[PDB]
């Protein structure tokens, strides 16, 4: 959450609904459009921002909100127009020697 | 809401080892448990934060070991002469108040902070019900402006909740109590930080405190210290 | 090499085209063409 | 690990979107169609309608 | 506000094909949940998220989500599924929107009991308790989800693993109050302002996610039910 990725994604076809059977998502949130009529809107740069927080404060990160985490290492203004998608891994992010 | 004993008097300092259960849980994430003991007249006082590691004090109480789902705060071999209220802190979720438990009688016989770096109150006596009064817990000493400071609440009888949680900068959150009716206002930067009634509910009669540390996020900020209450007495 | 430049900072495009953009008396005469269109360079 | 759900390790990733003075780049999935012989038919080749 | 056939019919033999419209606010937003109650018995999960399916149901079911509506298909249907199906879905308003139900009629280990019912005096009313016996109540969120008797389901109430912040619908808001408690697995609904309208089951729906369905729009589902009890106040 203090060092996220800002990866610049362009020049390619983003269908959208690949995403939907790459990993087994938890939260699909949009808050631009819908996901349908997403795949007919032309961009120039996507930022695509990863972290990992807690469960509890998955709901801290919404596009203007105060918090622990959502207002002191990543915050959204009231014009984000994109998605909140998030999952958990808790697969093989823990193992018992000390995190 | 959580599960503490009523009373603990029975084998005094051999058997006693007090906890709390209710929990049927892991802690939720960061497992901290505190103990405050709160003695009659002047501030309570910090005795465990963690499951180890005490802080800089008496040394006959350690071992808080936590055992199926509750914190056993070994207190066995402390001493014989004690009249105080043993408190334990869990329930770690987001945005949940009321971390305190119930009042246990830990007193082992019955019957037999000051300078470290500031302590001063706004002294409420006879509040008229309602209007707006302000408390403030100016501190020479560690920044005012910059810790996350806390205002906890307690009535005769009942035990301890979270009353008001203020971060840095960038949080105003209340407690469910007063669900909307408290508005919080941070004074100068650099001169103190008070509170404001916002037309009490002839609920606020408690005494308060002002913590210079979070009660259930609590960290060691080097040490733990107090300041004493004022009573309400509100006239409605 | 890398003695062009000495700095570099957050590159907002990056093309990954592979194909290159480039006798007695039979030399070689090639000339480009550039504009300045908001839309693409047309080289 | 042998924790409960809401404090488990969550990973969220947002993508943001801009749209600036300049021409876009990633559109999406471009639905084409089939091929059908002579017949009075509409047509849609890159935009031409 | 979905869209839903009433009273379908088929064939043995062949498939057929029930669809559930709704507005982009709920199900173009979120993901439709497809639910199989068999006439006399309690409901179960047929189909959630619109891609997977429990390990109890089979093959023989399948979901697409095309646009803003959902389209359910059963390859090789039989008399054993003769049986309601209703759509829900979670609305970005914080409401829980619930079908009509499809009569798919054709002619050729955890318990979550739960009880509190019986006939009380208009006005007032009891409380509605709720159990189970070892399912990690802290790590799954509870529903109400009542259904009168002859009538569909409505959702009435959800509170989320932790604790924290519940939702309740649009007619029982404020005179309604869901609680748990730090002793065993239980639920305490307290209802207030009875006007009569209230003759159902209040199913004690478990679910699987943590916290309210409003923060994870993919993983929000619902287990297995429980039987309920027949509260009929009738003035």
């Amino acid at each position: 959450v203090y060092a996220w990725n800002r990866k610049r994604i362009s020049n390619c076809v983003a269908d959208y609904s690949v995403l939907y059977n790459l990993a087994p998502f938890f939260t699909f949130k949009c808050y631009g459009v819908s996901p349908t009529k997403l795949n007919d809107l032309c961009f120039t740069n996507v930022y695509a921002d990863s972290f990992v927080i807690r469960g509890d404060e998955v709901r801290q990160i919404a596009p203007g909100q105060t918090g622990n985490i959502a207002d002191y290492n990543y915050k959204l203004p009231d014009d984000f127009t994109g998605c909140v998608i998030a999952w958990n891994s808790n697969k093989l992010d823990s193992k018992v020697s000390g995190n | 809401v959580l599960t503490q004993p009523p009373s603990a008097s029975g084998s005094p300092g051999q058997s006693v080892t007090i906890s709390c259960t209710g929990t049927s849980s892991d802690f939720g994430g960061y497992n901290s448990v505190s103990w405050y003991q709160q003695h009659p007249g002047k501030a309570p006082k910090l005795m465990i934060y963690e499951v180890s590691k005490r802080p800089s004090g008496v040394p006959d109480r350690f071992s808080g070991s936590k055992s199926g789902n509750t914190a056993s705060l070994t207190v066995s071999g402390l001493q014989a002469e004690d009249e105080a209220d043993y408190y334990c802190s869990s329930y770690a979720g987001s945005n949940n108040f009321d971390v305190f438990g119930t009042g246990t009688k830990v007193t082992v016989l019955g019957g037999g902070g000051g300078s470290e770096v500031q302590l001063v109150e706004s002294g409420g006596g006879l509040i008229q019900p309602g209007g707006s009064l302000r408390l403030s817990c100016a501190a020479s000493g560690f920044t005012v402006s910059s810790n996350y400071m806390s205002w906890v609440r307690q009535a005769p009888g009942k035990g301890l909740e979270w009353v008001s949680v203020i971060y840095s900068g960038g949080s105003t959150y209340y407690a469910d109590s007063v669900k909307g009716r408290f508005t919080i206002s941070r004074d100068n930067s650099e001169n103190t930080l008070y509170l404001q009634m916002n037309s009490l509910r002839a609920e606020d009669t408690a005494v308060y405190y002002c913590a210079r540390g979070e009660i259930q996020p609590y960290y060691y900020y080097g040490m733990d210290v107090w300041g004493q209450g004022t009573t309400v007495t509100v006239s409605s | 090499e890398f003695r062009v430049y000495s700095s570099a900072n957050n590159c907002t495009f990056e093309y990954v085209s592979q194909p290159f953009l480039m006798q007695g008396n039979f030399k070689n005469l090639r000339e480009f063409v550039f504009k300045n269109i908001d839309g693409y360079f047309k080289i | 690990p042998t924790y409960g759900v809401g404090h488990q390790p969550y990973r969220v990733v947002v993508l943001s979107f801009e749209l600036l003075h300049a021409p876009a780049t990633v559109c999406g999935p471009k639905k084409s169609t089939n091929l059908v012989k002579n017949k009075c038919v509409n047509f849609n080749f890159n935009g031409l309608k | 506000v979905l869209t839903q056939p009433p009273s379908a019919s088929g064939t043995p033999g062949q498939r057929v094909t029930i669809s559930c419209s709704g507005s982009s606010s709920n199900i173009g937003s979120n993901t439709v949940n497809w639910y199989q109650q068999l006439p006399g018995t309690a409901p179960k999960l047929l189909i959630y998220s619109n891609n997977q399916r429990p390990s109890g149901v089979p093959d023989r079911f399948s979901g697409s989500k095309s646009g803003t509506s959902a389209s359910l298909a059963i390859s090789g249907l039989q008399s054993e599924d003769e049986a309601d199906y209703y759509c829900a879905a979670w609305d970005d308003s914080l409401n829980w929107v619930f079908g009509g139900g499809t009569k798919l009629t054709v002619l050729g280990e955890v318990q979550l009991v739960e009880s509190g019912g019986g006939v009380v005096q208009p006005g007032g009313s009891l409380r509605l308790s709720c159990a189970a016996s070892g399912f990690r109540f802290d790590d799954h969120a509870m529903h109400w989800v009542r259904q009168a008797p002859g009538k569909g389901l409505e959702w009435v109430s959800v509170i989320s693993g932790d604790g924290g912040s519940t939702y309740y619908a649009d007619s029982v808001k404020g005179r309604f109050s869901i609680s748990r408690d730090d002793s065993k697995n239980s639920l305490y609904l307290q209802m207030n302002s009875l006007r009569t309208e209230d003759t159902a089951l209040y199913y004690c729906a478990k679910d699987r996610s943590y916290g309210p369905p409003d923060v994870f729009n993919y993983e929000y589902g619902m287990d297995v039910w429980g039987q309920g009890t027949t509260v009929t106040v009738s003035s």
